[PDB]
């Protein structure tokens, strides 16, 4: 609720492994991934509408499922910063699973870091450990710290299968963290 | 000028908001700013 921790997020959505959307928004109340009309304002956070699968996808059977998923989003998927943590909360009918990974999610079937809670927000990213490892990275640990949040919307997490077969995958990146890692890399650090 | 050389390093596109947020993380984590300053000249010819 207190200013000074506003973060810009780059949101990239994929319908069946196909990038169909990408927007960058810096909002003090964090954001909400909705799948519709943009109305009910009673909810906090800037609403980011995922596109209707019709204007990008050609397959009509797939447009069907995605449309259903996007429709069950209701309040959406809220994400915001508060303190040293990134918080997420599910406000609709679709279970959502998350995991912190590389800019490009690997099919290293390992399972999700967890499920976004619906009753109360849950922490999905801790800035503390990130900075600790960013510093050793500059020293030569050779291990770049992860900052990309990936969400599987409407289906279980793609463990034994390629995420590109999931109806709706969302990638969220805090751009300042991406920048900090790039400066450490350009400063002379390798993986 | 120390912050400017770091941002200059941004060989990628950005925005005024991302830049302000990077300076904010740095202002609240002086030990991080110290690492970037130390890494800038850590490279030396050994052996």
């Amino acid at each position: 609720l207190v200013p000074g921790e506003e973060w810009e997020f780059e949101v990239t959505a994929f319908y069946r492994g196909r990038q169909v959307f990408q927007q960058t928004i810096s909002c003090p109340e964090g954001l909400r991934l909705v799948g519709s009309e943009v109305g009910d304002r009673t909810l906090p956070g800037w609403p980011v509408t995922l596109p209707d699968p019709g204007m990008s996808l050609t397959d009509r059977g797939v447009m069907s499922y995605v449309r259903h998923v996007l429709s069950c989003l209701g309040g959406g998927l809220a994400l915001w910063r508060a303190g040293q943590w990134l918080w997420a909360q599910r406000l609709g009918h679709c279970h959502t699973y998350w995991a912190v990974s590389e800019e490009l999610l690997p099919n290293s079937g390992h399972g999700p870091d967890g499920e976004v809670p619906k009753d109360k927000e849950g922490g999905v990213f801790d800035l503390g450990p990130f900075i600790v490892d960013l510093i050793t990275f500059t020293e030569g640990s050779g291990r770049s710290p992860r900052y990309a949040l990936w969400f599987c919307v409407g289906e279980s997490w793609p463990q034994d299968q390629p995420w590109t077969k999931r109806l709706v995958m969302v990638k969220v990146v805090p751009t300042c963290l991406r920048a900090l890692v790039e400066m450490a890399r350009v400063g002379g650090a390798s993986s | 000028s120390a912050l400017q050389d770091l941002l200059r390093t941004l060989k990628s596109p950005s925005s005024p908001q991302q830049q302000q947020q990077v300076l904010n993380i740095l202002k609240s984590n002086p030990q991080l700013m110290a690492a970037f300053i130390k890494q800038r000249t850590a490279k030396y010819v050994a052996n």
